[PDB]
């Protein structure tokens, strides 16, 4: 409870409504800080999961030295720190990766450069 | 702990600096940048009769603030002293 | 009988005011209840300066004569050519746009509270306070002008300041302050950010510039603070005052104290890098600065304040820890995204690497050398990186989340909540908690990576956000130290 | 004497070369014109459910550009702490001489009274100017207007503090002369039509209402009445001593006339729209400054003092289009 | 009423006015001292003041410039400016300078405090004690400006004791001695009117453009800090000789006189700055020969087009000293060079684009005379052969400088001069030189000669190196030698 | 840094940064070898420490209390003129001194402006002393002093340009006092005879000591307490600059009486000689101006306080 | 002439008496600006002039190159400008070379480095 001298109260900037059908999705890829932080990605709500994959986290993790053996798509992991299953073919919206979800996607055996998570 | 006071390392100031020094036993100095840091011991003081005997002139505490850059501690301003300290 | 110092100041101050028979004191001071603050008795209050409009005016004159003539004899003789090196303006680059316009924040942020205060006491330490920063923001608009006469990127200090993305660290923090009622603005600007960081801050660049030949910053950024000196003593005054007014404020004074420090400390990090890495001559390690400057310094009167019931800090540790990692964090951040600020990175020569082994001896080698390692090859290769994807922002303090768990240097410390129906996501724990104790605040930040992907910020790509947007020259203000004009310039000479 | 030369690459910052061209600039440019934060704000202010932070329309005044407003004088804080630091020694050496020489411990019991009463007692509004200066500074948007009204606020306090000492020196820094006036202030009817406004004032949203009566309707009468009308009856009342005391005053007010007329200038001539909202406030408040004035000036030079202080008042809000007397 | 009073006639009631016929005591004793010159003023109310200011006003304006300079000064110290010359050899300009040109400031503070006593009309006296101050402003204010210098290169520690000491010095000491010891009337002939105006920019924008070309910052300051002051000195100098041409016309022939003397003892002085300015600066700002060419031939060109209405005509030899600007600073070098052992600062072989400068500054005369002076001395040096002159040079009996120049059109031959007078023999470096000793013999037999005192035993040491020394106070190895091998050049290195 | 001073700095008070007073006063002059003689003077010689009998150890043992090296000469005479200059621009404006009757004014051009007159003396007097001293401490002392005198010749002068509306009017009437009025002749002989004074240590005696000791405390005190009574008291203000620049030059005068008084008893004496011969003649300059003004028990107090101040470097007067 | 308050009569301060029983003199070497300007030698008015020339002359001018080949004594002199020819084993003083006279001795066939009389 903030204080204020009125009924303190606003819409919030980042609704998935501000956003032309489209909507906020982050990915970590943990031990590739070569990105210093997880992507803020601007995604299709009705794109499929193996689009995603390779029309956005491909191109994305590019300059890592492991993204061209990762498999990405077959990797661990979370959605919203939860466990999760990729469908290859459902629509991200229609399998919950919702606006402003973050995916983590660990990959078993990438663990970047020196023994420094880079 | 340790109260403190950053000077210019001025003209002006190696004589703010000197009297600090021989009014407190204990502070200790130390140079750096372009800039005199003193600390010490949960207290400092600057007597205006110290300053006077070395100016050949009166002075108030408030020129002295011309030249101060920082300071560390609650205060204890005179016409006759600066003293800088925790309870 | 004859006045003391003590009384005949407040004659000369408090006496002026009084009781109101015509309008309720309540109409004419309508801020003081809705903190939660409880002020039994403005009479207490204890003026740590005592200085009077003649006073007042007739030393900062004397300041200011000295000042200008510094400042003209640095530009007529062209002082600029003197800085250990060009990669050094970038420090300045970053204090324009970054700082300076918080100097005015504060002009801001104190004429207001010189009014609402109902003691007069106060009101006028804030109003000298609002007056100095005013003079603060002016020097400075005065003294880097000669650096955006012969170097890029200081060109559009405040426009930048409104629309860069990582100029809402700065903008935001101060938005927060202003935006909140008035003690919790003095609890965050005159005790936490004032008077405990402060140094934390002026410090690291002011014996910067000592070193590298900066003769214009130095002598503001000194010069400059005999008022800060002022502007602490209100810091310190003001809590013990607010905290021994009333049992009751000690627990909202603490949740300040914690929020401002978190805050604080975030904002911070920006300085960090700049010092291990924007002075060619180096002065000390964030590390070191912190260490002395806050765990010390602070650790110490936050020992005079157990009195009052006040604990140090929450997440202090962290931000303890945090010391050993910054300024290396923040510079890769930047190093990977500087296609959209307003100054140039780099990799560090083989002599600055050295002393960041030594002055960082248990992180360095380990994480942070094998990235210029790698860094260099790719340059070498005709990759100079650049990271083409935004970052994900820290909801509270807008900074990307860059951060690492405690003690766990590869890991991320992400968080996330959800709050009516929305997710958000933080930095660290720190971040996390101010949000949850005032959501319906923060809910409304201009987060700018949000908002440049709502297409509120002028173009499809970043290429374009970063020209027409931000005002920044693409091949001018922009990219790696190395290419760039300032380069050519500065090495023909 | 040679100097040797380099070539910039521009003359000023991007927001002044957009307002002034691309040739260098002057001080109070650099210092004054578009510095502060203009849009994007993260939170609305907790205090206000009606204003963004640093939001133009906490004045129902509308302009295209502030900027349009600007010193005359001149003043960055630099020039300003300047100009003050030069005024506030030639006070200083008209106190030192009041006091050595006892020019008011020496006056007559009934005569320091009229000092008590007449004078002093302005010192409660100088601090009322302070504060709505100050509220001021920290609503207006421009620098170049907030900056003349935070100025003017510390003015304020200035003058109150040379008032606040002419007592000092009578009562020789007891404090009991202090007391007398302040009760006054609160007690005596003369005063509380004053008192009234002045705490009326303090309670006035809309900021360039506020400067308007503040530093247009009520210094633009009172100065006259105090500082030169009844200032030279005072040589007529054995008081000639003072006028030492009061000079800074005197100055003040004729520069203050500089910026306060450019400013009432540019609002005034933008718009028929700003003319009938200054009009509308002067005829609610100028009676009100007429009134609260009046029995000073009974008490004191006469009704004529304050009659054609209105008149010079008149002719000022004639040069921008408008009406009291 | 009555008129107020305009401008001028204020300012005389301000200062003159003050004054008045003597009752008690002779005129002519409280100022004894106009009429041995042979100087006949007429009528003294008739003088114009060179400039009006009352004493608020000075006072007023110099407490506001001083205040911007000291800021600077400390500002300098405070961030070590003297790291940003751009080359320690520079320093060696200073060093000439805090020695030989600023002790003459203080001798000008001395000499214009007396001729401020002595002279009858009130309003000279003013000019000439304002201009005393002045003076004395401008000596401390160097010793300030100098002081952070002083404590990180050396040369500059016992200024005041060298410059009554050491050979080369005695060319300005002796220089102001011969003004301070004449009479009044000559005194401001030779200062004001023939140091401060005619000669003063060749003398002084060489070092205050000199520091802003090579990163000096104090110093250049204290040059534009003291322009205001010498805008006031250069009109009382040509006021006061308009005055005295105009007092009567027997003080012609006798102005003439000193004015040949005294533009021939300034164009020798200003020789070693000739040389500072052209080997000194690591960055050039002019030749010495653009420099005479602008501020001589051509100023001084028009000031004398001015005075022929006076009956004055422009100085003696003023074509030797024009021929001599494509020389003078190389033959002043190669002595200092061939010397420096014994002298407070280095001196070094130029570099070759400096050398190429040099060729293009004086394409009649480097590469003919001088070049090849310097492609020797390389070879020497390389072969651990830097050469040093062990034997003492004939100094002038009337400039002090070694008799180093050269016949007009013959750069070959050393333009000397020899006389006897009272069965003594006494040698001179030049046609000018020699005029000045025949016109006042008696005066300069007194000169105390750097080299023949050594000989007389007069400078505690038998060696020339334990005069240098114990007597000059410079040390050996340290303020001496070549720029090679210096303590300031090691030290230079290090810091860059 | 190699060192911390110049070596004659570091030669008399250590190897260690010296203050800005001490760069400035010590040390600086030409002091050997000088190379011919004065064509003006055949006793002594350029730079000559015997131009005054007095002799000295070390003149540099006369050093000054106030540390006036240019800088802080002028930066403290700005202060004060700015404070005069407030006071002239309030009497001018309010026509304090213009409102005056006659008979005042007439007091005023008469026991009051003439002593610019003295002032102008005093002014050659210091030149004279600037450039005979030889020790750099001193003779900059002199011309400081030299200078305010005509300083306050000006501000006298100034005077009297209020009261005839700036045309001199005023002046010339004053000026007249002091040529043709009995009472100003003691005065204005004793003036054109210390010009003739040769030793510059006997001249600074008769002017900065002896006469100012006691014209000073006579005129810009008691005859000022006085003027009050007169109606007056409003041209006190424009006087307050000789107050304060006599109260200062004390510090100084003082300082340099007590080195020169204590260093060698034979010196004790040649002074003592000295204040026998004049104290007399500045005493009886003074005497007409008293008894035209607040009365002899001024004078007399006067003297008082000056033989007093004197016996202090033990020397005496009489009384 | 001079002009003074009083006779102006001076002992010069370079009489030979100054000297304690030696003399100066004065040599000059044509086309050898190496050496900035004549030579000023403290000398014995007794030695002879082979001895001048051996003991002081010419090691004075040993760093030129000519020093070596010229044979000095056999060139042409001057004393004090008059043409002049030197009795070897005379003394100084009584060939008529006194206090401040001056030798140009002039060597013809060696006329310095690259006809620049250097
Ligand atoms: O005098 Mo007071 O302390 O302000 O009432
Ligand atoms: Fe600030
Ligand atoms: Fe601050
Ligand atoms: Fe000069
Ligand atoms: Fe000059
Ligand atoms: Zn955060
Ligand atoms: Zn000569």
């Amino acid at each position: 409870s903030v204080n204020a001298l009125y009924d303190y109260k606003f819409e919030p900037k980042d609704k998935v409504e501000n956003f032309h059908g489209m909507q906020l999705l982050y990915v970590y890829w943990p031990d590739h800080l070569l990105f210093c932080a997880p992507f803020a990605l601007l995604v299709q709500p009705g794109m499929t999961f193996s689009a995603l994959v390779d029309e956005i986290l491909k191109p994305a993790t590019a300059a890592h030295p492991d993204s061209a053996k990762a498999d990405f798509l077959n990797a661990e992991w979370l959605l919203n720190d939860e466990p999760f299953t990729p469908k290859a073919d459902a629509s991200l919206k229609e399998q919950g990766i919702d606006h402003k979800s973050m995916l983590t996607v660990t990959t078993p055996g990438l663990k970047g450069m020196a023994n420094a998570g880079y | 702990q340790l109260v403190f006071i950053v000077f210019q390392d001025n003209d002006d100031s190696r004589y703010l600096a000197e009297a600090v020094m021989e009014d407190n036993p204990d502070a200790e100095m130390q140079h750096q940048p372009a800039m005199i840091r003193i600390q010490a011991e949960k207290r400092l003081v600057i007597n205006r009769e110290t300053m006077e005997e070395k100016l050949g002139r009166d002075w108030d505490v408030q020129e002295m603030l011309i030249n101060v850059i920082s300071i560390a501690g609650n205060v204890d301003e005179d016409d006759d002293h600066f003293i800088l300290e925790w309870n | 009988k004859k006045l003391n110092l003590k009384d005949k100041y407040q004659y000369l101050t408090r006496d002026m005011a009084w009781e109101p028979t015509y309008q309720d004191k309540k109409d004419i001071f309508p801020e003081e209840d809705f903190e939660g603050i409880k002020i039994t008795d403005w009479s207490q209050w204890e003026d740590p300066f005592r200085l009077t409009m003649d006073a007042y005016w007739k030393y900062q004159a004397e300041k200011e004569k000295k000042l200008y003539a510094i400042f003209d004899a640095f530009a007529q003789n062209n002082g600029h050519q003197n800085i250990s090196d060009a990669r050094y303006v970038n420090a300045l680059k970053l204090f324009i746009s970054g700082i300076s316009p918080l100097e005015h924040a504060a002009f801001q942020g104190y004429s207001k509270v010189g009014r609402q205060f109902s003691g007069a006491g106060a009101r006028v330490a804030c109003q000298m306070q609002a007056i100095d920063e005013l003079r603060h923001s002016q020097t400075q608009q005065h003294a880097m002008s000669h650096y955006n006469k012969h170097f890029n990127g200081l060109h559009d200090g405040p426009h930048m300041h409104d629309r860069v993305w990582y100029l809402s660290v700065p903008k935001s923090f101060f938005d927060d302050a202003r935006s909140a009622g008035p003690f919790e603005f003095l609890t965050a600007i005159s005790f936490s950010f004032e008077y405990v960081l402060t140094n934390l801050l002026f410090v690291p660049f002011m014996s910067g510039a000592a070193y590298n030949g900066d003769m214009a910053t130095v002598t503001f950024g000194f010069s400059a603070q005999s008022d800060e000196a002022r502007h602490m003593t209100l810091g310190l005054e003001v809590i013990k005052f607010i905290l021994e007014q009333h049992e009751d404020n000690v627990p909202i004074v603490q949740r300040w104290i914690d929020k401002w420090f978190w805050r604080g400390f975030r904002l911070l990090s920006l300085v960090s890098m700049m010092m291990d890495y924007m002075l060619p001559n180096k002065v000390m390690s964030w590390s070191e600065a912190w260490e002395v400057y806050y765990e010390q310094n602070g650790g110490a009167l936050f020992k005079d304040l157990e009195r009052y019931g006040i604990r140090p800090p929450k997440y202090q540790d962290v931000a303890n820890d945090a010391k050993h990692h910054l300024s290396h964090q923040l510079w890769t951040t930047f190093y990977q995204y500087c296609q959209a600020t307003n100054f140039h990175t780099w990799i560090p020569e083989k002599e600055e690497m050295d002393w960041m082994s030594e002055k960082y001896p248990d992180t360095f080698d380990k994480y942070y050398r094998p990235r210029y390692e790698y860094l260099a090859k790719e340059a070498a290769a005709g990759r100079r990186f650049y990271n083409n994807t935004l970052p994900q922002l820290c909801q509270v303090c807008q900074i990307p989340t860059i951060f690492t768990e405690k003690d766990a240097p590869t890991m991320l410390s992400h968080r996330q909540i959800e709050h009516e129906g929305e997710r958000y996501h933080f930095c660290s724990d720190g971040c996390c908690d101010i949000f949850k104790h005032e959501p319906e605040k923060y809910i409304q930040a201009w987060l700018p990576v949000h908002q440049i992907y709502q297409g509120n910020c002028e173009g499809g790509d970043l290429e374009t956000v970063v020209q027409k947007y931000y005002h920044i020259n693409i091949g001018e203000d922009n990219f790696d130290y190395v290419g760039s004009p300032d380069q050519k310039h500065w090495l023909s000479i | 004497i040679k100097t040797n030369s380099v070539e910039p690459i521009r003359h000023t910052y991007g927001h002044i070369a957009r307002r002034f061209g691309d040739k260098p600039a002057t001080r109070y440019q650099e210092a004054s014109y578009d510095i502060e934060a203009k849009t994007n704000f993260h939170y609305r202010p907790q205090w206000d459910s009606e204003h963004t932070l640093n939001d133009p329309t906490r004045t129902a005044i509308r302009m295209e550009d502030w900027c349009a407003v600007s010193d005359p004088r001149q003043f960055y804080y630099g020039a300003y702490v300047g100009n003050r630091a030069k005024m506030q020694e030639s006070a200083e050496t008209s106190f030192g001489f009041c006091e050595k020489r006892n020019l008011l411990t020496r006056l007559s019991e009934e005569t320091q009274k009229q000092l008590l009463r007449l004078l002093v007692p302005l010192r409660h509004v100088e601090l009322g100017a302070n504060m709505n200066n100050a509220k001021i500074a920290g609503d207006a948007t421009a620098t170049t207007v907030s900056q003349m009204h935070i100025y003017t606020g510390m003015d304020r306090l200035g003058i109150g503090q040379y008032l606040s000492r002419i007592a000092l020196m009578i009562d020789g820094s007891t404090g009991a002369a202090l007391d007398e006036s302040k009760a006054y202030w609160m007690d005596d009817e003369m005063w509380q039509p004053m008192r009234k406004l002045v705490e009326d004032t303090l309670v006035v949203d809309d900021w360039f209402e506020l400067t308007l009566v503040q530093n247009i309707l009520i210094d633009g009468m009172m100065y006259p009445l105090v500082y030169d009308k009844m200032d030279q009856w005072f040589e007529s009342q054995g008081a000639e001593d003072v006028s030492m005391l009061t000079e800074f005053m005197r100055d003040w007010y004729k520069e203050s006339l500089r910026w306060t007329n450019a400013m009432m200038k540019a609002v005034a001539g933008e718009s028929e729209t700003n003319r009938e909202l200054l009009q509308k406030w002067i005829d609610h408040w100028e009676p009100q400054a007429y009134e609260a004035l009046k029995p000073l000036a009974e008490a004191s030079v006469g009704i004529d003092g304050l009659n054609e202080a209105r008149a010079e008042l008149s002719a000022r809000l004639k040069k921008f289009e408008l009406q009291s007397r």
